[PDB]
RNA sequence: AGUAGAAACAAGGGCCCUGC
């Protein structure tokens, strides 16, 4: 209206200027964002000092002028200045004004009609309050603590998106007019679109504000913390109430937000995938990536497309990975060599081959890495910083908390290294129908170690006693470890330490483009395995809910 | 009685108790002497004599890398590099990480240098500007930069950093440069020496170590190259394990200890390891140009050769170095009644009237000296090269010879900038010792000192790293991070849940205890109500905001949902620091005071961009100082104004400028025109607007681009 | 093709790659650094001296392959020509600490803490700031009972301080707190000698050799011997003071877990055992003054003004027998003054002028800036009376921090719930109440013998440690306590038997000792600290006597 | 990001991602071309549309 | 509408879905019932000899 | 006078303005 007209004027006056003129004539628009930051740049080096020597002045804060002229704000209410005629030097459209204004707002000023539309913009905190509201709270007890180091999600989140699907969404929902080419995120989901739409439309918002803080509703925010107990998001949003490193504050909070259930189930989901596709014999590769693009899910209220949910998940698991895979997904620098988890500190090496004798005479081939490294190893409850040196376990630390882990984390970290005489010459008990080939796939005989030790737990106390076993040495009492998995013997392992506290997960920001092969194993640039099919489980029955597998097979 | 509060640490711990030493709980305590003295130790520390004469300048360039003279003494710091020294320990260094590793990261680097724009170095901190010679901030000095580049030439066109520095270099052989002032023109050589010239602020905001006191600041001239340098710089470090710099608190506390862990279980039952707490001297009057310009060639040697010649720009140009004399000495009489003020530039000429020390100290430099600046062609500069130095610095950790393995000998360690942490392994002090001489002499070979003073060492677990006490546990001191606890000094609005999350994170990572938390909770509360002039409505105290605040306080009915800043009680503790007191309180303040707040249309909301906070009428912004009304500061203004203009109405008819940044191929008159046009038909079509209007915009437009087009 | 070609121009816009780098066209395909001339007149020249042209050093780094014997020799050479001393501790022991030799430190904190008097009344909620209590007590007649004269046991100028006095007096009898400039303000306060400027462009060697003007000559500080009077202080400062609620603090907000009550309760109990102490009123003396000339500075600069040096309290609770709830005051310790502080700058400094009253007379050596009078009689029976007064000054950063000193508690609070903890997890049981009542920690040395007391009661020596660390900052005592680490952390290795050892430790000794003048507490935790490693070399090595 | 083939792999197929990626490996190009070549290939491609 | 415990509530009454779904009526976690079941009391116990 | 530290303050700009 009389607005509108107002601005052309404005534009018009602003023409007639000689260098605005060029500058609004010459680049495209993105020199806006440059004349953002020449203008209106001041800094101040003690902002406290500055506030409390502020504050003390007469008018020391700015307001408009209109708006106040509008809503009617008087001067000198109760002889108690409100505000003066005047012009900031900066804006120049703005008018000094004092603190005691606010308040006078905020008691005998202008009322919008509601105010609702608050627990929207800032879903997040009141999500906060709302699960804390349910917790029950126990007694407190003194202890020490063992809290490990590493990284975690803070932010319960419902469909973490990636920063450039934010950016077109924020638009769609508040800036419409504006809104650029329909991409590819827009016409996939639509229904998330319609649903952030239908509730900041029509409504006195301001949308900067608005803007800002669905970027915040979409956000898992990744920390470097120490952390004790499970590992979730609703746990670590408040974890400075729930213990310290010598205090814990039990409460249960096991039934809130509802995160890792959908977790499990988009694993589950990819492990079904993935050993269909293995059922092939030469397609699994575009057999995979078919079952993948032809399949969905329901989260929450929305109907999501899996390799959407694939590509935007940081579960480090044997299943996930191959997926993220087969899409082209780049994904992080973590290994699995069964249900393990390792992770590479230092060190190098390559390829090299060696052979075995299965029964009698019967030469297989099975390679190991010359050169020495060092890696964390990670099996449930149960830490491990070892290293390995040409074909052989040089030496082992261990934080786990059970016996049983203990003994299955060694174990494990003897078979990713070749260590031992059974390398050297197989165990009787293994033959070649046993060796490989459930229909014609080759198995490492790393692969036939590890199963040959998950059948019965006889075949793992042998392999153990491959470790060399000697005598306690005296004040070793306590750094020791025998056969059961006792912190202390009078004859424990070789070279073996244990202690009681979890070793710190490294950390890197780092991402690698792998690949994989018409077997099913990604590799790395190397000669060396991230994932494959023989490290996850064999098969189990389940019944999906709320799942679309819209292909034949 | 005798009181001596010492006493405690003979039945105690030291390390449990360390932060009670710290004395943060007062003000920290606040030239050319300085300046003059850092000029001489550095052209000292280079044990050398050996000179040349520039061509361009015709100065006297003494030349220190790879002339050591001098040799004796050399437990005093030493500034002279053997470039042969230096490559075997790149070359070791990349023999660990394995194979095309510096080439990977100057890829890395590269791929970020090339997109980048070159208004990201409106960011950062402040900068000597080349026009009126003084510190404006970074963004005001591009600008300025940029207006004279188009005075003389040309409008900048470029877009992107690879045109600027372009355009830097050849502005370096230009021969007349104009800018605005007061419409001056220089002529090469004098602009030349200008642009090189670098100054020292005196900033240095944190207490740390008292020894800086002064901080670079470098032209806009250097600033593109500096950040080219220290970005491969940062892609370098980060992969490294022995290296702790860009990490920060949980990161380097984990390093340490996976440190400690591994050389337990290393090192074989007749060996034992010892720790050593090192701080460097000197470290920014030693580190060489001239060594960083050899290294960054030997890295940048399979890489593109596009990257070859961008990295060997910032070290040429600390090569050639100016530093900037400051406010000169001051003349008086015996009463001090009377008081004269000269300048860097006139000390030169008044040198007699001087005391003996000044002449023993300036006459020297003299040949060096120019008009009001002086010939540094080498050392460093604080904060100029922190990465690349780290990177330096563990070449060395990573040493291995065959005589310490004949031996059995080994050492490892940590390194930040200039402060460092050494863990040695043999089997006897003879050779525990033989092996920090080791190590020792080989820092020695590339300028990397050791103070004998500020250093010590012991058996294992006993050290100390960046104000952070190790033993078999960790004291976070805690009185580090103790003056944060104090209002941000933003606005009403923040500040509380500011100070809520400092509390809550402190209780996360330096285990502040529960107590403690309430207490700082409480305390923050008292001195926010003191800087804001408010405090609780059952109190009785007056002033301002308290006479309104009794006046309409009749008209609630449940005080518990009143903001702090409105008389309002405290209402959050120690489970529920996560949680902004806005959000605490909605559920019970009144419809009409809820509604009276959280309204959109306020003359005082002002939003700042974390920012976990809510957005109120109390998110005002402060007056804007008026000192520069005084000062004839505004001719500079008007071109702000100019911008503000420009922006602010791009901004009316565009309202996502801000949160989406623009793109497209018109440029900015055109699209407001097009714009207006789509939105006067929208309207006229069923909106409430008539022809006679519709046809009045659209002449207003058409003229509007006439005049636009017909400028120029 | 062409909605292809339209995303992907969006992307690339978006990323700011759409530029001739990444599509180019068939010519534009060699982008280069344009290597212009200068520049490279300068590369060739700031080559490392063996070379002389970059093109040389460029071909000798990329071509640059390992010899590990010729770096081996040259690291052994370098290690022969150096022989950095490696001294173990318990060897060579350390010295003790060699305090300045001189006078004695004085009384440098603004305030008056043991000597200080107050006058006291009861707070009515009405009349509340500092320029009405300022009036009240001056209407009940003691204030106008003081009158000094001429003779003062010690000081000089005492005209102009008397003076001075009556027109205080008199700007408050008027009810405005203001005061002219005549001579004697003016020369207290220091209006107008400043230094006057005379340009060198109107500059002769006449005008020099007519009065000369020769650079001036800073006289840095001299020396100063260990303070006698510290130690009393410290005593002093420890006792209770028949008031508390010295330091006004927040409310505690609810509790939901056992964990807040926790935290209430201790915080609780410690806070009760500290707002009754001196030290206490002390800082609560120090907050409210110096908001009052906070704000005075900001609202009348350009006027000289009169505040208040006062403090607000409550008298201890009885049994529930007696006049129940206990009544609140206001205290008045002296008079203040300032003068223009038009801090256009921050550092800047306004001087002020001190009149407090005391009952104790003065010594030479504590109270030298001082200029005592005998004022008069006040009761308690009668008792004399004295007024001492001087002149100092302030700035925006001491205000500011001086005004937030409730840090103190921070830090106090810290240290003693760290304490509990750690005792109370060892055993898995609430040892808080235990190790607060019974653990001892030693406090000082009696008749040649060690003290002890419970944590209860030592938390006193800490809390007044941190009040005077925010009370005697400086760059000496910034550098003192940051030299003093390596000689604890060298105890600590005595103590568990770890072999320290250094690399210089006399170097460490002067640095030291090098920063020891003038100040009092620097002073006296130096002698303390010869003190510690002197009662500990009872117990352990690596410290000579 | 990180390096141009990821950058690529944003708005193209990974598959042209890799044949351009090959392709300026067997000119030993600028690798800052893997963008172009995508676009240009993946255009082809599209134009054939079987 | 109006309520207490509606987290718990609802995902209590997902698991029952998801139960009858799987023809099998029992409810494997426990994390919901327990709670909504033992908020009217749950506590440990200290032996009167130890006291 | 006094302050402070290894240099600065003890108003500064045009009778009026102000305090990063």
């Amino acid at each position: 209206m009389s607005l509108l007209l107002t601005i052309a004027k404005e534009y018009k006056r602003l023409c007639q200027d000689a260098k605005a003129a060029q500058m609004m004539t010459v680049g495209t628009v993105s020199n806006y964002t440059t004349f953002k930051k020449w203008t209106t740049s001041r800094k101040e080096k003690n902002p406290s000092l500055r506030m409390r020597w502020a504050m003390s002045s007469k008018f020391p804060i700015i307001a408009n002028k209109r708006m106040l002229e509008e809503a009617q704000i008087p001067k000198e209410h109760n002889n108690v200045a409100l505000w003066e005629d005047t012009e900031d030097v900066s804006k120049r459209d703005h008018v000094l004004a004092s603190a005691s204004c606010i308040n006078y707002w905020n008691f005998c000023g202008p009322c919008v009609n509601n105010s609702e539309v608050i627990k929207e913009v800032y879903k997040s905190r009141f999500g906060r309050l709302e699960r804390r509201k349910e917790i029950m709270w126990k007694e407190l007890r003194f202890t020490l603590v063992d809290r490990q180091r590493r990284r975690v999600d803070t932010q319960p989140v419902e469909q973490r998106l990636r920063t450039g699907e934010i950016k077109d969404l924020q638009m769609w929902t508040l800036f419409e007019d504006e809104a650029p080419l329909a991409s590819k995120f827009i016409l996939d989901n639509y229904g998330l679109v319609k649903e952030m739409r239908s509730k900041f439309a029509n409504k006195p918002l301001n949308k900067e504000v608005v803007a800002h803080m669905l970027e915040k509703q979409f956000n898992p925010e990744s920390r470097f913390l120490p952390v004790f107990g499970a590992i979730r998001p609703e746990r670590m949003e408040l974890i400075h109430a729930l213990g310290g490193e010598t205090w814990i504050q039990e409460a249960n909070t096991a039934g809130i937000s509802n995160v890792d259930q959908r977790k499990n189930d988009i694993r589950a989901v990819c492990r079904k995938v993935c050993l269909a596709a293995n059922a092939s014999i030469m397609n699994a590769k575009s057999k995979l990536v078919e079952y993948i693009k032809s399949t969905s899910m329901r989260i929450g209220e929305t109907e999501r497309k899996l390799e959407e949910l694939i590509l935007e998940t940081d579960d480090v698991s044997p299943e996930v990975t191959l997926c993220k895979s087969a899409l082209g997904g780049q994904l992080g620098k973590t290994l699995s060599f069964g249900p393990m988890l390792l992770k590479k500190i230092s060190g190098s090496g390559v390829k090299v081959k060696d052979t075995v004798y299965i029964q009698g005479v019967r030469a297989v081939q099975f390679e190991y890495w010359s050169e020495q490294e060092e890696f964390y190893g990670e099996y449930k409850s149960a830490t491990a910083l070892f290293s390995r040196k040409e074909r052989s376990l040089e030496w082992i630390t261990i934080g786990g908390g059970i016996n049983e882990d203990r003994k299955r984390l060694l174990a494990m970290c003897m078979i990713f290294c070749r260590d031992g005489d059974y390398f050297k010459d197989a165990p009787a008990t293994i033959t070649m129908a046993d060796l490989s080939t459930k229909l014609g796939r080759e198995i490492p005989y790393q692969y036939v170690m590890m199963n040959w030790i998950q059948k019965s737990e006889d075949n793992l106390e042998a392999l153990l006693y491959s470790r060399g076993i000697v005598e306690t040495n005296p004040g070793k009492m306590g750094s020791s470890m025998g056969i059961d998995g006792s912190k202390r013997a009078i004859k424990s392992l070789r070279a073996v330490t244990i202690q009681s506290g979890k070793i710190d997960m490294p950390e890197s920001k780092e991402k690698i483009h792998l690949e994989l092969s018409d077997n099913l194993e990604a590799f790395d640039s190397s000669g060396r395995i991230v994932a494959t099919i023989l490290d996850l489980p064999s098969d189990k029955k389940v019944t999906f809910q709320d799942v679309s597998f819209q292909h034949p097979d | 009685m005798e009181i001596n509060p010492y006493l405690m640490f003979l039945n105690n711990d030291v390390t449990s108790l360390i932060s009670t030493t710290y004395p943060y709980t007062g003000p920290p305590p606040m030239s050319t002497k300085y300046t003059l003295e850092t000029i001489k130790r550095t052209y000292d520390y280079s044990r050398t004599s050996v000179e040349k004469t520039s061509k361009v300048f015709n100065i006297p360039r003494r030349k220190f890398c790879n002339c050591l003279e001098d040799k004796d003494e050399l437990v005093k710091p030493t500034g002279n590099v053997d470039i042969s020294s230096l490559l075997g320990l790149a070359e070791m260094m990349e023999k660990r990480m394995g194979e095309g590793f510096f080439k990977h990261c100057v890829m890395e680097a590269e791929t970020e240098i090339l997109k980048m724009h070159f208004s990201r170095l409106t960011e950062g901190r402040q900068t000597y500007d080349w026009t009126s010679e003084r510190n404006m901030p970074a963004a005001t000095a591009l600008q300025l930069t940029v207006d004279a580049i188009k005075e003389t030439e040309g409008p900048f066109k470029g877009t992107t950093m690879l045109e600027y520095c372009n355009k830097m270099i050849e502005m370096l052989d230009w021969k007349e440069i104009k800018f605005k002032k007061v419409i001056d023109s220089i002529k090469h050589d004098e602009f030349l020496i200008r642009a090189l010239t670098i100054n020292t602020m005196a900033k240095d905001g944190e207490r740390g170590k008292l020894q800086r006191r002064a901080i670079a600041t470098p032209g806009m001239i250097v600033r593109p190259f500096s950040k080219i340098v220290e970005t491969v710089a940062q892609k370098i470090c980060e992969k490294l394990k022995e290296s702790g710099l860009p990490v920060g608190g949980n990161e380097k506390k984990a390093k340490l200890k996976t440190t400690v862990t591994s050389l337990n279980a290393r090192m074989n039952s007749d060996q034992f390891a010892v720790n050593i707490t090192g701080d460097n001297s000197k470290w920014n009057e030693c580190q060489q140009p001239e060594a960083y310009l050899a290294l960054l060639a030997y890295i940048t040697k399979d890489s593109s050769d596009l990257m070859k010649d961008l990295c060997s720009v910032a070290p040429v140009l600390f090569c050639n170095k100016f530093v900037k004399l400051g406010q000169g000495i001051r003349l008086s009489n015996k009463r001090k009644t009377k008081e004269v003020i000269i300048k860097a530039e006139k000390m030169g000429k008044y040198k007699n009237l001087m005391r003996e020390e000044y002449k023993n100290l300036f006459e020297p430099l003299e040949k060096y000296i120019q008009k009001d600046v002086c010939f540094l062609p080498g050392g460093m500069l604080m904060g100029m090269f922190n990465m690349l130095s780290t990177v330096l610095g563990v070449s060395t950790l990573c040493y291995m010879d065959e005589e310490l393995k004949a031996k059995g000998c080994f050492w490892t360690g940590l390194q930040s900038s200039d402060d460092f942490v050494l863990f040695a392994v043999a089997s006897n002090w003879s050779n525990i010792h033989w092996t920090i001489r080791r190590f020792n002499a080989v820092c020695k070979l590339i300028g990397i000192n050791m103070s004998l003073e500020k250093s010590y060492g012991s058996l294992p677990e006993l050290f100390e790293f960046t104000s952070m006490f190790f033993d078999g546990e960790f004291v976070s001191n805690l009185a580090m991070e103790l003056p944060a606890f104090t209002t941000a000094g933003v606005n009403e609005g923040v500040d509380f849940t500011a100070a809520m999350s400092i509390i809550k994170t402190n209780m996360i990572n330096n285990s502040l205890s529960p107590s403690t938390a309430l207490m700082a909770l409480r305390i923050c509360l008292q001195e926010f109500r003191a800087t804001y002039r408010v405090h609780p409505w059952d109190s009785r105290v007056k002033g301002g905001r308290m006479k309104i605040i009794n006046e309409f306080i009749k008209t609630i009915e449940n005080k518990d949902g009143l903001l702090i800043a409105d008389g309002g009680k405290l209402m959050n503790n120690i489970s529920t620091l996560h949680i902004p007191e806005e959000v605490l309180k909605f559920e019970k303040m009144d419809e009409q005071y809820r509604n009276r707040v959280f309204n959109p249309k306020n003359p005082f909301t002002n939003f700042d961009k974390e920012n976990e906070a809510v957005v109120s009428t109390h998110s005002f912004r402060t007056r804007a100082n008026r000192t520069l009304l005084n000062t004839d500061m505004r001719a500079m203004m008007a071109e702000e104004k100019r911008y503000q203009m420009v922006c602010d109405m791009f901004k009316s008819v565009f309202e996502s400028a801000d949160i989406n940044p623009p793109i497209g191929a018109m440029s900015i008159g055109e699209a407001i025109e097009e714009k207006l046009l789509e939105r006067a038909k929208m309207k006229r079509d069923i909106g409430a607007i008539e022809d006679s209007e519709y046809e009045e915009i659209k002449d207003i437009i058409r003229d509007a681009k006439k005049a636009r087009l017909e400028s120029r | 093709i062409f909605s292809f070609l339209a995303t992907a121009a969006d992307f690339l816009r978006k990323e700011n790659m759409f530029n001739e780098i990444f599509l180019p066209d068939n010519e534009e395909t060699i982008i280069e650094m344009k290597k212009g001339k200068t520049f490279l007149e300068l590369r060739d020249e700031s080559v490392p001296l063996p070379f002389q042209t970059y093109e040389q050093m460029k071909d000798y780094c990329e071509k640059f392959k390992g010899n590990p014997r010729e770096l081996a020799s040259k690291v052994s050479q370098m290690q022969s020509n150096i022989k950095l001393p490696i001294k173990h501790y318990e060897q060579n022991k350390f010295r003790q600490i060699r305090l300045p030799k001189g006078p004695m430190a004085p009384y440098t904190h603004k305030f008056l803490m043991e000597e200080a008097w107050m006058f006291t009344k009861i707070s009515d909620p009405e009349r509340s700031r500092a320029g009405e209590i300022l009036i009240d007590f001056f209407k009940k007649g003691n204030l106008s009972a003081i009158r000094p004269k001429d003779k003062p046991l010690q000081g000089k100028y005492p005209i102009h301080y008397k003076n001075l006095w009556n027109q205080i007096k008199a700007a408050i009898a008027d009810r405005t707190m203001v005061i002219n400039e005549n001579d004697h303000s003016e020369f207290l306060g220091g209006i107008g000698r400043a230094s006057k400027k005379i340009p060198e462009i109107s500059l002769t060697q006449d005008v020099i050799t007519t009065e000369g003007l020769k650079q001036s000559e800073n006289k840095l500080p001299e020396p100063r011997s260990f303070p006698r009077w510290f130690n009393a202080e410290w005593m002093w400062a420890i006792k209770d003071s028949d008031l508390t609620g010295w330091v006004p603090m927040a409310e505690y907000p609810p509790a939901d877990n056992e964990l807040e009550d926790y935290a209430e309760h201790l915080n609780k109990t410690m806070e009760g055992v500290l707002q009754g102490t001196n030290c206490a009123r002390e800082m609560g003396k120090c907050i409210l003054t110096v908001g009052a000339l906070m704000t005075e500075c900001r609202l009348f600069p350009g006027k000289i003004k009169v505040v208040p040096i006062y403090a607000r309290s409550k008298e201890r609770k009885s049994m529930q027998e007696g006049l129940p709830v206990p009544s609140e005051m206001d205290c008045l310790f002296g008079i203040c003054v300032k003068s223009k502080s038009h801090l256009n700058k921050d550092d800047g400094m306004y001087t002020i002028i001190t009149f407090e009253f005391s009952i104790r007379e003065p010594n030479l050596e504590k109270h030298q800036k001082y200029t005592v009078f005998e004022a008069g009689h006040t009761t308690v029976r009668e008792v004399p009376l004295y007024l001492y007064c001087r002149t100092t000054a302030l700035s925006k950063i001491k205000n500011d921090w001086l005004s937030k000193a409730r840090r103190c508690f921070i830090t106090t609070m810290d240290t003693v719930e760290t304490i509990c903890l750690r005792e109370s997890a060892k055993a898995e049981e609430n040892l808080v109440e235990k190790t607060l009542n019974e653990k001892q920690m030693w406090i000082g040395k009696k008749n040649g013998e060690l003290i002890a007391q419970p944590l209860r009661e030592a938390l006193r020596v800490q809390l007044v440690q941190q009040f005077y660390f925010c009370i005697y900052n400086d760059s000496q005592l910034e550098g003192f306590c940051n030299e003093q680490k390596k000689i604890l952390m060298a105890l600590e290795g005595d103590k568990k038997n770890k072999s320290s050892f250094g690399f210089n430790p006399e170097g460490l000794l002067e640095k030291i000792e090098e920063c020891l003048i003038n100040n009092p507490m620097c002073l006296f935790m130096a002698q303390r600290l010869n003190e510690l490693v002197i009662e500990a070399s009872k117990r352990g090595a690596k410290f000579f006597k | 990001s990180k390096t141009f083939a990821e950058i690529a792999e944003a708005f193209l197929e990974p598959e042209a991602v890799r044949i351009a990626k090959e392709a300026v490996e067997e000119y030993g190009d600028h690798e800052r071309k893997i963008i172009q070549i995508g676009i240009h290939f993946q255009v082809c491609c599209m134009f054939c549309d079987e």
